[PDB]
């Protein structure tokens, strides 16, 4: 016939992560633009690869 | 609640026979678990004596 225990808890746990910037550029000259080449557009070219 | 179920559990797995006065002069009990009454079958399976 006894009384009623004690109560208890707990918490929980927390959790953290931040952001990031990213950057990628690509330049070329006025001049080379207007060159045709073999190969192609050295503008297009590049932009594919960056 | 889960602590509730999770030590009804174990204590019908772990537990011990026992009898005693409580503290306001009323009887105190304890069941036995499972492996109280298992005494016949029991092995310890590992690499050291014994």
């Amino acid at each position: 016939g006894s009384l009623a225990p004690k109560s208890a808890t707990r918490n929980p746990v927390k959790l953290n992560n931040f952001c990031q910037i990213f950057k990628k550029s690509y330049e070329i000259t006025k001049t080379a633009d207007a060159t045709k080449a073999r190969t192609g557009s050295a503008l297009a070219n590049d932009k594919k690869r960056r | 609640m889960f602590d509730y179920y999770r030590d009804v559990e174990m204590a019908f797995i772990y537990g011990r026979k026992s009898e005693t006065v409580g503290e306001n002069g009323k009887p105190e009990r304890t069941t036995g678990g499972l492996l109280n009454f298992i005494t016949t079958n029991r092995t310890q399976f590992g690499t050291g004596a014994g």
